[PDB]
């Protein structure tokens, strides 16, 4: 709730047919800005956020030049962590990392974090101190043990704490008329029958930006789906509730946003 | 390794109006591995002019992806979100539903 | 923008 940087980057080996797959997508906030797709016809850094266009080509040699290094370094991790686990060449495995930095209200820094995760579990993360490391597998501890050895771990922290909330403060205000704006929830409810004695209160809240809010019931029994983009920036979720016979007028659904200053407490009335 | 299958959400854009252009999106999400088939379907077929976003993957390592298609809703055109992943017996087809 | 070592 105050505002960050981070990267995605996801490296599938794909056995005998060609080498892995990865992507390396870029995101301020909740806004997606740069992409990279192993198997484009660009083969360079993309821009997914107008914001980012504006950058010189310097840049975009930049950014594409160290996203591919990410690549050979990904493809070198999974024949690594193969041989860890002592994995056949036949099936396929995943590789994910994400690293970047979180800047408070004044866009100072607040955290880092870098961490990587094997066929989807956490593998080895760079601790809140940004010195140490959380091993997961006493493989995981290999690579922990080496990484203490070459202080990557310290190489890492001049990182989140120089270049990235730099440049974040950086892309904050070069894109400020989008990511520093907030849009408050568009809410509304709706009542359908699951049977001749039972509805569904349902509540919503769309257009919203950014995607943190907070869904609430009150007459325990509360689905709730989970934050989905509308595909135009703003955010949309949804809470139900099966309300008895008669019942809905005790039941309240509650909203809470960064847009909305006091919350939204809507009734089926 | 751990499987996880997706949660799938096909919803439009904006509110569904019949006659007007509007996005149908096709969230999938909460999965695990990566390989998935995403289609959106019209009455059964197959819609070809689809765009996807790029992987990203949450805080629990499982992804995401939104498959959305231009559309401009009509009252009799049946519409759905056709999804396969190696942890369906079959390719999970969840209907759109413009209340849901 | 971005950044890796091998794990």
């Amino acid at each position: 709730g105050s505002h960050s940087m981070r990267y995605f980057f996801t490296s599938v080996s794909r056995p005998g047919r060609g080498e892995p797959r990865f992507i390396a997508v870029g995101y301020v906030d909740d806004t997606q800005f740069v992409r990279f797709d192993s198997d484009a016809a660009s083969q360079r850094m993309e821009p997914r956020a107008p914001w980012i266009e504006q950058e010189g080509p310097e840049y975009w040699d930049g950014e594409t030049r160290k996203v591919k290094a990410h690549s050979q370094t990904h493809r070198v991790d999974l024949g690594t962590l193969r041989g860890y686990y002592n994995q056949s060449e036949a099936g396929s495995h995943t590789v994910q990392r994400m690293y970047g930095c979180d800047v408070g209200s004044d866009w100072r820094f607040l955290r880092g974090y870098h961490q990587y995760a094997y066929d989807g579990k956490d593998y080895i993360a760079l601790k809140e101190d940004l010195r140490s490391w959380t091993a997961a597998d006493m493989a995981a501890q290999t690579t922990k043990h080496k990484w203490e050895a070459a202080h990557v771990a310290e190489q890492l922290r001049a990182y989140l704490e120089g270049t990235c909330v730099e440049w974040l403060r950086r892309y904050l205000e070069n894109g400020k008329e989008t990511l520093q704006r907030t849009d408050a929830p568009k809410t509304h409810m709706t009542h359908h029958a699951v049977s001749d004695h039972e509805a569904t209160l349902r509540c919503w809240a769309l257009s919203f930006y950014p995607a943190e809010i907070t869904l609430t019931w009150q007459r325990q029994d509360t689905e709730l789906v989970e934050t989905r983009p509308a595909g135009d920036g703003t955010f949309q979720k949804w809470a139900a509730v099966v309300v008895p016979s008669g019942q809905e007028q005790r039941y309240t659904c509650h909203v809470q946003h960064e847009g909305l200053p006091k919350p939204l407490t809507l009734r089926w009335e | 390794m751990i499987q996880r299958t997706p949660k799938i959400q096909v919803y439009s854009r904006h509110p569904a109006e019949n006659g007007k252009s509007n996005f149908l999106n096709c969230y999938v999400s909460g999965f695990h591995p990566s390989d998935i088939e995403v289609d959106l379907l019209k009455n059964g077929e197959r819609i070809e002019k689809v765009e996807h976003s790029d992987l990203s993957f949450s805080k629990d390592w499982s992804f995401y992806l939104l498959y959305y298609t231009e559309f401009t809703p009509t009252e009799k055109d049946e519409y759905a979100c056709r999804v396969n992943h190696v942890t369906l017996s079959q390719p999970k087809i969840v209907k759109w539903d413009r209340d849901m | 923008g971005i950044l890796v070592f091998t794990x």
